[PDB]
């Protein structure tokens, strides 16, 4: 019976100079520390327990104590930042990169855990882990022939681990230690467990949440075209980092925004976006803005393929944050379109619902909505077309909204709607 | 640019 | 995703 031992207890026999009463000691810590319902981290911290369960680490003659102290010190780094600290300051990390060479899987398999525990507490500890010299023996857990015959649940803590050493900015993750590992998160993009591919999925999402640069070693690397065969899976956990990593890249040059057009992302939005899950119809959304941000032959295979009426849906009928989003979309698309894509904008219906929304509470869409317009107009002016245009304005409803503008707070608000009426509406 | 970023 | 993962 190591069960429901007290801290009293597990003191006094990790204390004694008996390793098999250590042995006990520090199982029945584990398993005070893997109980569902509010695990006392704290009282082990005080207890002063964390240099012991280190020292253990290292008993190779005792292969048992060497687990389940890296159990112990896994689900205490699994806590705050404080709790995180605390066993890196007890000398953990070198520690555990030894055991990344232990023959017993399940102990190797531990640290990867423990070292994924700590590197995910944000940038430093991260570059600490890489500068003790994580990156290598890790990798080298994966050098074989076909990963399929690894354990999955061990694979699986593998690449969640390998997505920690690329997550938190402020700084990025170096980028030699990125070089080195990209490689391998190719590999994994391809392995056929949702669990691998979400998580590498992730990894790659975080990897280009940044500079130009840092996309461009992703894209350089293949991986668009199997990026948007996973931005189709029926898997959500794998659609929404596959989609978060899509949008990153298209933030990017207009060079880079192609390779995604290339590889055929484009014929997935219709569904993404009237996905069911708002958060996909928001980054789909927001993903859609990028592109028509983009050159006009880009602009024209959003046209091509069907997604101006899906970009009025939205527009129309979407949780609030999604339409900011759509705003931004059209925005961008007249901002850059030629004459013939504006004309045939609005022949897809856009000004009614863009009008609707300008009676809501967000200071900044209503801002982005008087620029479409404005925007639109100038396309009119350009066929002489201002009079019908206005008149559509006025058949639904705009007008009054727009007049109603010129007594705002905000002064961008007031002196474009006032410039409109003015200048269309005399 | 008009490209807005996370 | 989810930063720390405590095993129980």
């Amino acid at each position: 019976g190591t069960v429901n031992w007290s801290v009293e207890d597990i003191v006094k026999g990790i204390n004694s100079n008996n390793l098999e009463s250590q042995l006990q000691a520090t199982q029945a810590a584990r398993k005070l520390l893997s109980r569902e319902k509010q695990p006392p981290i704290d009282n082990i911290i005080r207890a002063g327990l964390i240099p012991k369960f280190v020292s253990f680490l290292g008993k190779t003659d005792c292969s048992p104590i060497q687990f389940e102290s890296a159990w112990a010190l896994t689900n205490i780094a699994s806590g705050t930042s404080e709790q995180t600290k605390a066993v890196v300051d007890g000398g953990a990390i070198p520690a555990f990169i030894s055991l990344l060479a232990s023959p017993h899987a399940h102990i190797s398999e531990q640290a990867v855990w423990a070292l994924g525990n700590i590197a995910g507490d944000g940038s430093a500890f991260r570059d600490l882990v890489i500068k003790h010299g994580a990156i290598d023996p890790l990798l080298a857990l994966l050098a074989v022939p076909d990963l399929s015959t690894l354990a999955c649940g061990y694979l699986r803590n593998l690449t969640w681990t390998l997505s920690n050493l690329c997550r938190n900015k402020n700084p990025a993750p170096p980028l030699d230690a990125v070089e080195q590992i990209l490689p391998t998160l190719v590999r994994l993009l391809h392995h056929n467990d949702p669990e691998v591919l979400a998580d590498s999925c992730w990894a790659i999402s975080y990897l280009t949440d940044g500079p130009n640069e840092r996309i461009e070693m992703v894209v350089k690397k293949g991986v668009v075209p199997q990026l948007v065969k996973l931005l189709g899976a029926t898997e959500l956990p794998i659609v929404t980092p596959a989609l978060r990593a899509i949008g990153n890249i298209v933030t990017g040059t207009d060079e880079q925004t192609q390779k995604v057009i290339d590889a055929g992302a484009l014929a997935v939005f219709p569904s993404l976006l009237t996905n069911p899950k708002t958060n996909i119809q928001k980054e789909a959304t927001w993903t859609m803005s990028n592109i028509t941000a983009g050159r006009q032959d880009q602009i024209q295979q959003v046209v091509n393929h069907g997604l101006v009426p899906f970009l009025v849906g939205v527009l129309s009928k979407a949780d609030f944050k999604t339409q900011k989003e759509a705003a931004w979309a059209i925005t961008n698309y007249t901002s850059g379109g030629t004459v013939e894509q504006i004309v045939y904008l609005v022949h897809c219906g856009i000004i009614e619902p863009l009008m609707n929304l300008l009676s809501a509470k967000d200071t900044k869409i209503i801002q982005v909505i008087l620029d479409a317009i404005s925007n639109i107009f100038q396309a009119a002016e350009k066929l002489g077309e201002t009079e019908k245009l206005s008149i559509m304005i006025e058949e639904c409803g705009g007008l009054d909204k727009i007049e109603a503008l010129q007594r705002h707070e905000n002064e961008s608000v007031y002196k474009a709607s006032l410039n409109l009426i003015e200048k269309y509406f005399s | 640019t008009k490209k807005r970023r996370r």
